[PDB]
């Protein structure tokens, strides 16, 4: 599935009322329970990059931003394989859990599927 | 709308016509000649280029120096060009300067020294001339495209001619061949931009009345041109860019599929990597080669002459590896032109052309080329509201039909030059003019 | 005056439209007919091919109605 | 997607300083004990629930599957196993 | 004659189809004709040939 | 440059053996691709070996297992091998598609192995299969019989085939020789495959447990990963052992030690037991070609998981209710493999159709539609 249609999909439920009401508070659970935070991750992290479309995202990333996905992805692989958990600082904060990616992915998408549009339109 | 062009003739069967734009301040007359290099018979290849250096070497009155003299003085420029199928020779001025610009013209097509010094002057000049066309690298592969494409024909010669030509062409057989080719039925007079049609006729009939009539007037663009699948290619290592051209047996300028054509080429598109916009470009094609980085440039182009033509696309590549690829998803986009182009592709084509036809007149010359080309090779003008009715008419079937029998499964002129060790032979390209899977 | 340009998107899907789609069912059409025929003519030799389809044919049909004499047949 | 040695295709580092020591200067089984108590209890915690509700589910239905089946051939299942046949 | 092309060669699908049921009509009746050829060359000897005396 | 990397022989043996890159933190279930190399040489060089004392006529098959049990030196050790192995074959690949189901091994980019893996494992079961029938006992024939008549479900042509399958009107010698023929040959069809998943592989490298790229940091295959499988070589070796040496018929069929008699198929039929979850769905679809299709399905429906998982992230390591509903999928599997060995009776008929709708829901329903709420409350949840 694209980013578009997960982050589409979560603007209409931030928007009703209701459906806010019940699921931010369980998707809130969720990742607290899904448990990237303790390798230090931020959720855009665990974003599939195999993809055209994702390469090309991570390319768009401002240097800083990229060199600190790698060290976060680096230093994850190496608390999966000791089979530790981060501790501390390396404990991603709720505060630091931006989207840094989404932004960029969004973008990529959006020209692609607009170009997957218009390579289908017909003039009236 | 465009203002009407006019036309008349003259007695001797010249024609003048012109187009009017009052709210310009110059003018472009000039002849247009249904002559060319095609003229020519294999003895006398290269005539025509010659006599277009020679027509500036002086006239019976005005010298070489009196000439230059006379067109500064004007304050605008002469120009030529001697092509396979059409000579022309304008002058831009100003408006008040018409009638200088026109007796100049005349003077240099009827009363043409042609001196055995200034012949001897220029067979230099032409000489060098052939080792410097070397650079254009555009020319130098269309050059070869048309000598294979039409091999041991009229227009497979090239417009320069051979060496050994240029060493033997003498006053008498260039007097002979403007003698019998600039004939006034072959002959055009243009006039675009601030040019009255009444004054520039009676200009005409000033200095164009004493012009030879063909023995045998036929109408203008008036053509056995017999297509050679073949393979040039000029492998130069040292070269960064390949430059690659396909082309299939093309369209006359008369054909009923010459709207189609164009269509067709539109299709299919140009593609530049050096313009910003032309990644964004609807053109299969120029998706695949943009996104793969397969080509710097490629450029469909039809070219037609009274009996034939050449459709094709001319590439320009860097990416010596993937010229393979560069092939391949080209010959696999003018497949489709046959098994899927549907009423999505053609009318945006169309829209595209319904303005590009329109577009390239822009400038008093390109005005003057327009009614001139139209002229020598239709024997008239048509009107854009006549074109824009041939372009509605072509439709979706109309392009099937016209790829299924002119490019699907067909013998292709294909010229390499530069690094194209990576181009295939000849068999390996020629199969992707099909789809087995259709 | 033109104040945008006319146009609609077709509906699509993994790159193919409808306008397409449609000037390749013919094409799919006669790919069928060779599988088909191609099928057909590899299991010709199938006994059952033979008594249910090919002998049923009009005029063509009596090339695969044989008999083996029963005094040639040992089963 | 993946390249080779000198090309893998990972995103330019920078600024990261990995340091290791030999394996021959290591105690390879340096803190076994703590691990072996501590951090496979800590493992084994936070993945029980996914293992122990399907295994305790699907041990149910069978438990009372079987002891349905097993009770439909006795004497007193005679009339229930007639029913369901 | 440019007919016959459009038809059966120009699309691929068609030329398969056609190659196909050629290859079903050459090979029921390349049988058919050997077979009688076969019996002609062979005549007198085969089974078929004295099994009227049985 | 080194002679490893010079030379295109060698080269192509580094880029598989030593010098491939491989994610740093691959864990043991990352084992098992090496273990089903070593089962596939255990059967290899059992099998060829068994090959050698073998008869494949019907007359004589039964008598040459039974020669090689008792005449031949080591002859028990060499059959026994070769069986047990078949069924670690099976704990292995089962573990190792469990892997790739857990991980989200089969998302692109590596949608091609996952895909030429589906169709090792097809040719898995009919090779070991075609071997179970060579043994020519009451269970390989009635084996035979039914997986021969599975094509009967192909309307019109299928008795036809099932006749030129068997080469005859039932199964019997020639059909043996015939499975004998293909016995030995699928092993090495499949040992292509197994290549070929690998070099589909050797495109996007192995996946790794948290899913992420490992382009960032990665490890030679040897040492590391060379040490790593040497464990579970010695691990498969202990279990190997405790089964080939001290309970070398527990995960047999006692029937399977009587000779084939076409006569009477045994009271109590049931398949090997790698087999049981797909013959458990056969039984509980009541229609002839309907069980053959769902049974089928139930391996080639593998293939759509690259379509149906609709997740933003690969695998499970960070999905709570993935691996929820992955525990109840493989529970059910499980459950399934119960119900393959039990009696047809009430209640076990309605459980194993249950059984066989679950397995089948997960794919089509349950895993698109928590892989969509998943994606969805990992944006929400971390805004
Ligand atoms: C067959 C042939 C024999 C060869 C042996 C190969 C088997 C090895 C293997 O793949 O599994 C070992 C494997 C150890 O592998 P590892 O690389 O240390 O961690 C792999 C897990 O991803 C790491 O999982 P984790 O870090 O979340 O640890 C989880 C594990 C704790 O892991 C342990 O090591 C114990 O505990 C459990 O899940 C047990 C559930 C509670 C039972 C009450 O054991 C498991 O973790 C099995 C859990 C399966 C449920
Ligand atoms: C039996 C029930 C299976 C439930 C598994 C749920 C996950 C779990 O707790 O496992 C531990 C571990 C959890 O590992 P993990 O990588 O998710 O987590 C490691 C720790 N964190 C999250 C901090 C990074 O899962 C595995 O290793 C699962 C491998 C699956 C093998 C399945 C074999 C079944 C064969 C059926 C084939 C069809
Ligand atoms: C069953 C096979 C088990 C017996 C062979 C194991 C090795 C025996 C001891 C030798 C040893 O440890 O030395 C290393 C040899 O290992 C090696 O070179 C190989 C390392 C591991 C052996 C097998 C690798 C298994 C991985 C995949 C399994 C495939 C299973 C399919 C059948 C060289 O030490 P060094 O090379 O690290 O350097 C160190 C300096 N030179
Ligand atoms: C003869 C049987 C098989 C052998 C010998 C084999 C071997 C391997 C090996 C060595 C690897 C790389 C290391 C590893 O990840 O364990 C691997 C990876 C893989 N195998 Fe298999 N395999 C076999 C059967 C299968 C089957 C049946 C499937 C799928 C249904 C499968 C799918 C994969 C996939 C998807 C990977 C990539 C997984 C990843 O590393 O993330 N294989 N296999
Ligand atoms: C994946 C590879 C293989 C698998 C999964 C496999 C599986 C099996 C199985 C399950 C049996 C039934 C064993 C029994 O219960 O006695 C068997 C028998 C046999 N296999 Fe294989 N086999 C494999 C490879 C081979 C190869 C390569 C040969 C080479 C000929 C071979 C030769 C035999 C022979 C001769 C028998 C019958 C003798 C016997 O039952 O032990 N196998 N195989
Ligand atoms: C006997 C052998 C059988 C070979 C069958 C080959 C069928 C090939 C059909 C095919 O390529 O259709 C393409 C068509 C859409 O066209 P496009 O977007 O690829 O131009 O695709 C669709 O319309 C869908
Ligand atoms: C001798 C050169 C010939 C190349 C093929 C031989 C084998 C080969 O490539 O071995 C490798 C060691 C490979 N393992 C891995 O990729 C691997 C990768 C990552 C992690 C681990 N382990 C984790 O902890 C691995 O184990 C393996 O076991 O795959 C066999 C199946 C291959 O056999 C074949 O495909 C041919 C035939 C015998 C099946
Ligand atoms: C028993 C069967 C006989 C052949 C089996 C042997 C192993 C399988 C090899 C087939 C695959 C080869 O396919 C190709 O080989 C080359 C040559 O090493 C390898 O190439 C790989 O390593 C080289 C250098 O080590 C890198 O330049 C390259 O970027 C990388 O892809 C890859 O593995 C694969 O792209
Ligand atoms: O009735 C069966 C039966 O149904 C299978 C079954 C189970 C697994 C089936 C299978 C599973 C998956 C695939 Cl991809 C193909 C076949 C093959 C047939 C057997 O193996 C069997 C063996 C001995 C006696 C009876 C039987």
């Amino acid at each position: 599935a694209s980013i578009t249609s997960v982050v589409k999909t979560s603007e209409l439920i931030l928007k009703s009322p209701l459906l806010s009401k019940i699921v931010v508070p369980l998707a809130k659970t969720y990742v607290k329970f899904s448990g990237y935070r303790q390798l230090g991750f931020k959720m855009n992290d665990l974003i599939i990059e195999e993809t055209p479309n994702m390469q090309l995202a991570l390319r768009r990333l401002p240097p800083t931003e990229s060199y600190d996905r790698v060290y976060r992805l680096i230093r994850a692989t190496q608390f999966s394989l000791s089979h530790k958990l981060a501790t501390g600082n390396d404990i991603t904060k709720p505060e630091e859990d931006d989207h840094y990616l989404i932004p960029y992915i969004l973008d990529v998408e959006a020209e692609a599927f607009e170009k997957d549009a218009l390579d289908n339109l017909e003039v009236v | 709308v465009s203002p009407k062009t006019r036309t008349s003739n003259l007695k001797n069967g010249l024609t003048i016509a012109s187009e009017s734009n009052p709210l310009v301040q110059t003018a472009t007359v000039g002849v247009w000649i249904d002559a060319g290099s095609r003229n020519e018979n294999a003895y006398n290849n290269g005539t025509a280029h010659f006599f277009e250096h020679l027509a500036f070497k002086g006239t019976d009155k005005r010298s070489q120096h009196q000439l230059e003299l006379d067109i500064e003085n004007m304050g605008g420029h002469l120009n030529a060009y001697t092509s396979r199928e059409s000579t022309v020779y304008y002058a831009k001025s100003f408006k008040d300067d018409v009638p200088k610009s026109v007796e100049i013209l005349a003077d240099i097509l009827q009363h043409s020294k042609l001196a055995e010094s200034a012949i001897d002057r220029e067979r230099e000049v032409i000489t060098r001339e052939l080792e410097e066309v070397n650079k254009q690298y555009e020319e130098v592969v269309f050059d070869h495209l048309h000598a294979t494409a039409f091999m041991n024909q009229p227009l497979g010669r090239t417009i320069l001619g051979p060496r050994e030509n240029i060493q033997t062409i003498t006053n008498t057989e260039l007097r002979k061949f403007i003698t019998e080719n600039y004939t006034a039925d072959r002959m055009v007079l243009v006039g675009a931009g601030a040019v009255d049609h009444d004054a520039l006729v009676e200009l005409a009939e000033k200095y164009f009345s004493h012009l030879p009539s063909s023995q045998s007037p036929v109408p203008l663009g008036t053509p056995i041109p017999n297509f050679v699948g073949s393979e040039v290619r000029l492998r130069d290592d040292t070269m960064p860019v390949a430059h690659i051209a396909i082309a299939v047996e093309g369209v006359s300028w008369t054909s009923e599929d010459y709207y189609t054509a164009l269509v067709a080429q539109a299709i299919i598109g140009n593609y530049d990597r050096a313009v910003g916009t032309s990644r964004h470009q609807g053109s299969r094609l120029s998706n695949i080669v943009s996104e793969n980085n397969l080509a710097n440039s490629f450029q469909s182009f039809s070219t037609s002459y009274s009996d034939t033509g050449l459709w094709g696309i001319y590439l320009t590549s860097e990416n010596t590896t993937q010229i393979d690829d560069l092939v391949h998803f080209t010959l696999k986009e003018w497949n489709r032109l046959s098994t899927s182009v549907s009423n999505l592709q053609v009318e945006r084509a169309k829209s595209q052309l319904k303005a590009g036809l329109l577009l390239s007149l822009d400038g008093t010359t390109y005005v003057a080329e327009d009614i001139g080309r139209q002229l020598t090779t239709l024997g008239r003008r048509v009107t854009p509201a006549e074109v824009e009715a041939k372009l509605e008419a072509v439709t979706e079937h109309d392009v099937r039909a016209w790829a299924q029998k002119t490019l699907y499964d067909k013998d292709i002129a294909l010229v390499g030059l530069g690094p194209i060790e990576g181009l295939y032979d000849y068999n390996r390209i020629r199969n992707d003019m099909s789809m087995m899977r259709w | 005056y033109v104040k945008k340009p006319s146009y609609k998107i077709v509906p699509h899907f993994l790159g193919f439209n409808i306008p397409t789609v449609s000037k390749w069912i013919p094409i799919f059409g006669i790919w069928g007919a060779a599988a088909g025929i191609g099928a057909l003519f590899l299991i010709e030799g199938v006994p059952r091919t033979r008594q249910d389809i090919l002998s049923k044919i009009p005029i063509i049909g009596e090339h695969w109605i044989r008999e083996i004499p029963a005094s040639d047949n040992p089963f | 997607y993946m390249g080779w040695w000198g090309h893998m295709g990972s995103p330019p580092q920078k600024g990261i300083a990995g340091y290791t020591i030999s394996p021959f200067a290591a105690r390879p089984f340096a803190g076994v004990v703590h691990a072996a108590i501590f951090n496979t209890f800590r493992r084994t915690k936070n993945q029980a629930l996914f293992v122990i509700l399907p295994v305790s589910f699907f041990y149910y239905v069978w438990t009372q599957a079987s002891e349905k089946n097993e009770w439909l051939y006795t004497k007193a299942g005679r009339h229930e196993l007639a029913k369901a046949l | 004659a440019t007919t016959f092309y459009n038809v059966f060669v120009k699309r691929n699908s068609a030329f398969v189809a056609t190659i196909l049921a050629s290859a079903f009509v050459f090979d029921m009746t390349f049988e058919t004709a050997i077979d009688n050829f076969w019996d002609r060359i062979n005549a007198g000897k085969q089974w078929k040939d004295i099994r009227h005396k049985y | 440059m080194a002679l490893r990397k010079k030379n295109s022989l060698l080269n192509m043996a580094n880029s598989y053996v030593l010098d491939s890159p491989q994610p740093s933190n691959l864990n043991y279930f990352w084992n098992f691709g090496s273990l089903l190399a070593l089962c596939l040489v255990i059967q290899l060089a059992t099998g060829i070996t068994l090959a050698m004392h073998y008869t494949s006529h019907a007359s004589l098959a039964f008598d040459s297992v039974e020669h090689i049990m008792r005449d031949v030196n080591f002859g028990w050790f060499i059959r026994y091998a070769h069986a047990n192995t078949a069924s670690f074959f099976f704990i292995c690949i089962y573990a190792h598609m469990g892997r790739n189901i857990y991980y989200g091994s089969y998302k692109t980019p590596r949608v091609l192995p996952w895909s030429i893996g589906v169709i090792i494992f097809l040719l898995l079961i009919i090779t070991a299969f075609m071997g179970y029938v060579l043994v020519f006992g009451q269970m390989s024939l009635w084996g035979a019989t039914v997986i021969c008549n599975l094509v009967s479900a192909i309307p019109w042509l299928g008795e036809d085939i099932v006749h030129f399958l068997w080469g005859g009107f039932s199964v019997g010698n020639p059909t043996l020789q015939r499975f004998f023929a293909l016995h030995y040959l699928m092993p090495f069809v499949l040992a292509v495959f197994a290549l070929l998943h690998l070099i589909a592989l050797h495109t996007a490298g192995s996946s790794n447990p948290l899913g992420i790229t490992s382009n960032v940091d990665k490890l030679s295959m040897h040492p590391y990963y060379s040490f790593k499988d040497l464990i579970t070589v010695f691990a498969f070796l202990l279990m190997f052992t405790l089964f080939v040496f001290f309970s070398p018929d527990k995960l047999g069929h006692p029937d399977n030690y009587i000779p084939a008699n076409p006569m009477v198929t045994p009271a109590s039929i049931v398949p090997e037991w790698y087999l049981l979850p797909f013959y458990a769905i056969l039984r509980a679809i009541p229609d002839k070609l309907g069980g053959v299709i769902a049974m089928v399905a139930a391996i080639l429906i593998l293939l759509i998981l690259p379509i149906v998982d609709r997740s933003i992230i690969r695998g499970n390591a960070f999905k709570p209710i993935s691996k929820l509903l992955f525990g109840f999928f493989i529970c059910n599997f499980l459950l399934l493999g119960v119900l393959g060995q039990v009696h047809i009776e009430p209640p076990f008929i309605v459980l194993g159709q249950i059984c066989t709708i679950f397995y089948f829901s997960y794919f089509l329903i349950l895993l698109p539609m928590v892989s969509t709420i998943e994606n969805i409350f990992f944006y929400i949840g971390s805004l």
